[PDB]
């Protein structure tokens, strides 16, 4: 046994579950008229973006 | 020296104080509609 | 009457509006989508008056965000909108969060002197307190600046757009290619803004829609200690002719250097700057000259932002 | 708004065992011949001129070619979709060897030079074997050639005298590549490097003399101040060489052969058909870009 | 209030706590040493 | 089980016509009405 | 000749608005969010106080001005079609369809 003694660290990661309460009419929502890009066309098919 | 050279110099150094007498953002402007809720729609909602 | 004859060739040549669709209603959401595929049907027929329809559009193209996520201990609270940013890509296999250095951050990483720049040093005084924050995360500031490996680490990004700073974690939205816009619906130009005490502007000579801004990062060494430098640039020129004029201003570190370095000149310390290509500036638009709490901070208007690799000069 | 669809029909339907090798590399750039859409199997690929390979006259036919990306593999035709200056597209990491690309890096596209089985696709439905380029990212992308271009030249030097070479020596620093934190074991057994090793040493001693000559005729009153500071870096044994044991005719085809190894060499490095990643997930592959031509 | 420290061997403003624990892979005694980290929290 | 509206809810332009007759009778009879709810339903105001 | 049996997946559908979720929040449906001036709905606060007198001195009544920022969020979303339904369900010829 040397003559100093010594402390020790040890960092440890956990998953952890949660429970989010949230109260009523706390934030307000606003909705725009969502606009159509449209994009990458082709003679098969069109995509569509919103 | 950019307030004088740029052209209409008395309209430039009028129209340049506005960010002293600016204080909220509907200063000069009237008022004349309002965007409630529903009909009352609250005193707490969010009216335009 | 003549004005009325105006009032049909504007409202000929708009672009066509960009289509609405309803998603909270029932019945305005089925009225909407039929014109959209009641109306591109009339654009891929052979006819003539199908045809018609397929020329009126007017493709322009947006810009490319970027979505960085920062500690706030190496990003000021206080950093004007348009700041430019450079990623540094040193370890991988943490990939947690980001390092953005911004111009004024660099500055005290380098640890270049206060006498080449002169008020510059005073607001990285204040906005840092003596560079450690900053320099905490990179071990290898004086093992990075002997073997020239600092440029092949800085990937250049573009300006500042939006920045929710927080205590912790900065959260901050750049702009990579195109005009850079903010990205939030009432879009303003936020231009590139640099102060006028890193800037260098070079300049009978013709002028294109272009001016590019350049970065030069110079290794140099003060108080026999590694130590870079870099400045900005701004000229025309083109690329064969701004490599001769950065050599010009850069002729009393050249000799200086190599004094220093006479006897012991090992193959590593050869390697002396690097030039990248920021983005171009049409000319007729000049830039603003503007102070902030004081920092002469040039500001430009339809900075368009590209990208080039560091390319080593000497 | 534009259409860019390049629709590759097949003169017969694939193999059962060629269609799942191709469903694999779904997001893979591609050189093709011609822009337009209606195009046979024989356009794509390298296998134009790499299905005996040459490395120079592969990296300049990638600068001048039309590059694209893989989007559909159907059994009896291909689809394609072509990838335009400042064009934003959605690129898989799939390159066997497998190298780990980054987010915010610069995607160079380089010639492959690794074997056979990592490089190409051998169909046998049609009678030919597509060959797909080494995108990897500028900075590994350098290293991963600056130490196999070192490790043909010294295979070449012991196969002529092999006291002069340690083989233990030699595999222990060019075999691993440092990039980014990580360590890639390469795989070599090189006759795409023998155009490269004979330009590199056919300059290798034109320049002793090259600097020289250059710097005897420039001198003057007029010189520019930092080659003072550069007329010291120059060895002992360079500052010896007498110019007079050549003739006048002779010094001429010294240099007009030395500066097309040193543009054509130094051509060949910075060219540019490198694409800017912005996105990168590491375990779904698929990466966001812009391609940017030279 | 009894004693004023357990031990100044690492809470000493000389400490070589400090001098392991302020200057790339992970840092878990860190937290506790660095000075200028403690006015970040 | 619980009872929220079937839709999202829509803002009404209200303050078009502001109908600027108002007469001095009629606005007693309305302040009366204003005070008097202060001593019925205070947290119920029209 | 012989039959064959196909089974389809049954999703159900997420509404965000029937989902419980929406108690924590009000649902505005708007039309143009183009038109709100930068970081700023103010709305002013007014929190009354105990009346006067007998030994009870209070800290008399305080108003708050308070402008908060609305907070943009974006929302992508992408819908492929076949051109041949388009096209077929859309002609210049309107007789009917089989």
């Amino acid at each position: 046994h040397p003559g100093f003694a010594m402390t020790v660290v040890r960092t440890d990661e956990v998953l952890a579950e949660h429970i989010l309460y949230c109260s009523r009419a706390s934030t307000s929502m606003f909705v725009g008229l969502p606009s159509v890009v449209r994009r990458e066309v082709r003679s098969d098919a069109v995509t569509f973006e919103i | 020296a950019t307030l004088e050279q740029r052209p209409f110099p008395y309209l430039a150094t009028e129209a340049n104080l506005l960010t002293q007498i600016k204080e909220s953002a509907a200063d000069g402007l009237f008022k004349s509609f309002q965007l409630l809720l529903g009909k009352d729609a609250r005193e707490g909602s969010v009216r335009f | 009457e003549n004005a009325a004859r105006l009032g049909r060739q504007v409202l000929g040549l708009l672009p066509p509006p960009t289509h609405r669709v309803s998603l909270t209603r029932g019945p305005e959401f089925a009225r909407g989508v039929r014109d959209l595929l009641s109306k591109y049907a009339a654009s891929t027929r052979p006819t003539v008056g199908s045809l018609h329809e397929a020329l009126r559009q007017a493709p322009f193209r947006q810009p490319t965000y970027g979505d960085f996520l920062v500690y706030s201990q190496t990003f000021s609270p206080q950093e004007p909108l348009g700041t430019f940013l450079f990623s540094f890509k040193q370890e991988d296999n943490g990939s947690s969060m980001d390092m953005l250095l911004t111009p004024t951050s660099l500055f005290m990483l380098s640890g270049m002197e206060a006498a080449k720049a002169p008020q510059t040093h005073k607001v990285a005084g204040v906005w840092y307190g003596s560079g450690s924050g900053l320099a905490d995360f990179i071990p290898n500031l004086s093992e990075l600046m002997d073997t020239g490996e600092f440029h092949t680490l800085l990937t250049p990004v573009g300006p500042m757009v939006q920045s929710v700073h927080s205590t912790f974690v900065t959260k901050v939205t750049s702009a990579m290619k195109g005009v850079g816009l903010a990205r939030d619906e009432p879009r303003a130009h936020v231009g590139l803004t640099l102060p006028c005490d890193m800037l260098v502007d070079l300049d009978r000579e013709p002028a294109g829609l272009n001016v590019t801004i350049y970065a030069s990062l110079v290794y140099l060494r003060v108080n026999q200690r590694p130590s870079m430098a870099l400045t900005f640039f701004q000229s025309g020129k083109g690329f064969a002719e701004v490599v001769a004029m950065i050599k010009d201003h850069f002729t009393d570190v050249i000799r200086t250097k190599y004094i220093q370095l006479r006897h012991e000149l090992y193959i590593n310390r050869l390697v002396f700057g690097a030039v990248c290509t920021l983005g171009t500036v049409p000319f007729d638009s000049h830039p603003v000259h503007q102070s902030l709490n004081s920092l002469p901070v040039l500001v430009f208007a339809n900075f368009e932002a590209a990208c080039g690799p560091w390319t080593v000069f000497l | 708004a534009l259409d860019k669809s390049i629709v590759v029909n097949l003169t017969s339907r694939l193999f059962a065992d060629e269609l799942a090798a191709l469903q694999s590399k779904i997001g893979s750039v591609l050189p093709l011949g011609d822009c337009h859409r209606l195009q046979n199997i024989q356009a794509l690929g390298l296998g134009c001129v790499c299905s005996s390979p040459d490395y120079i006259q592969i990296m300049q036919y990638l600068s001048k070619c039309t590059l694209a990306v893989l989007e559909e593999v159907r059994p009896d035709s291909l689809r394609l979709t072509r990838m335009d200056p400042s064009d934003n597209l959605q690129i898989k990491n799939v390159y066997a060897p497998f190298f780990q690309w980054d987010s915010n890096t610069q995607l160079a596209v380089l010639p492959p030079l690794f074997s056979r089985k990592d490089s190409t696709i051998v169909l046998e439905s049609n009678g030919f074997d597509i060959v797909f380029p080494m995108v990897v990212p500028q900075q590994l992308g350098h290293a991963i050639l600056q130490q196999l271009l070192v490790y043909h030249i010294y295979s070449k030097i012991s196969a002529g005298a092999p006291g002069d070479v340690n083989m233990a020596e030699l595999d222990l620093y060019t075999t691993n590549v440092s990039f980014m934190g990580r360590t890639y074991r390469l795989d070599v057994d090189l006759r795409v490097l023998d155009d490269l090793s004979m330009y590199l040493c056919i300059l290798s001693a034109l320049v002793p003399r090259g600097c020289l000559r250059l710097l005897t005729a420039l001198v003057r009153h007029d010189r520019h101040p930092l080659t003072e500071v550069f007329e010291g870096v120059v060895p002992d044994e360079v500052t010896r060489i007498d110019l007079d044991q050549l003739s006048v005719p002779d010094d001429i085809t010294r240099m007009r052969v030395m500066f097309s190894y040193l543009q054509s060499l130094s051509s060949i490095f910075n060219l540019g058909p490198r694409l800017h990643v912005y996105a990168y997930s590491a375990e779904t592959l698929a990466a966001s870009c812009w391609y940017s031509p030279r | 209030e009894c004693r004023s420290t357990n031990n100044p061997w690492a809470s000493q403003r000389g400490s070589l706590g400090d001098v392991l624990y302020n200057i790339g892979m992970y840092s878990p005694c860190r937290q506790f040493f660095h000075k200028e980290d403690i006015m970040r929290y | 089980a619980m009872s929220g509206p079937a839709a999202y809810a829509s803002y009404v332009v209200r303050g078009a016509n502001l109908v600027t007759a108002v007469s001095y009778g009629r606005a007693m009879r309305n302040f009366e009405q204003f005070m008097a709810r202060i001593v019925d339903h205070p947290n119920a105001l029209p | 000749e012989a039959l064959l049996g196909v089974y389809t997946n049954v999703v159900e559908f997420v509404k965000f608005l029937e989902t419980a979720l929406a108690a924590a929040c009000v649902n505005t449906e708007f039309k143009d969010l183009r038109r709100m001036i930068d970081g700023k709905i103010q709305f002013k606060i007014s929190m009354p106080t105990i009346a006067h007198g007998d030994g009870r001195r209070p800290n008399k009544q305080r108003q708050y001005i308070v402008m908060k920022a609305c907070n943009k969020h974006h929302i992508g979303a992408e819908i492929e079609l076949a051109a041949a339904d388009i096209e077929l369900l859309f002609a210049e010829k309107e007789t009917p369809l089989d």
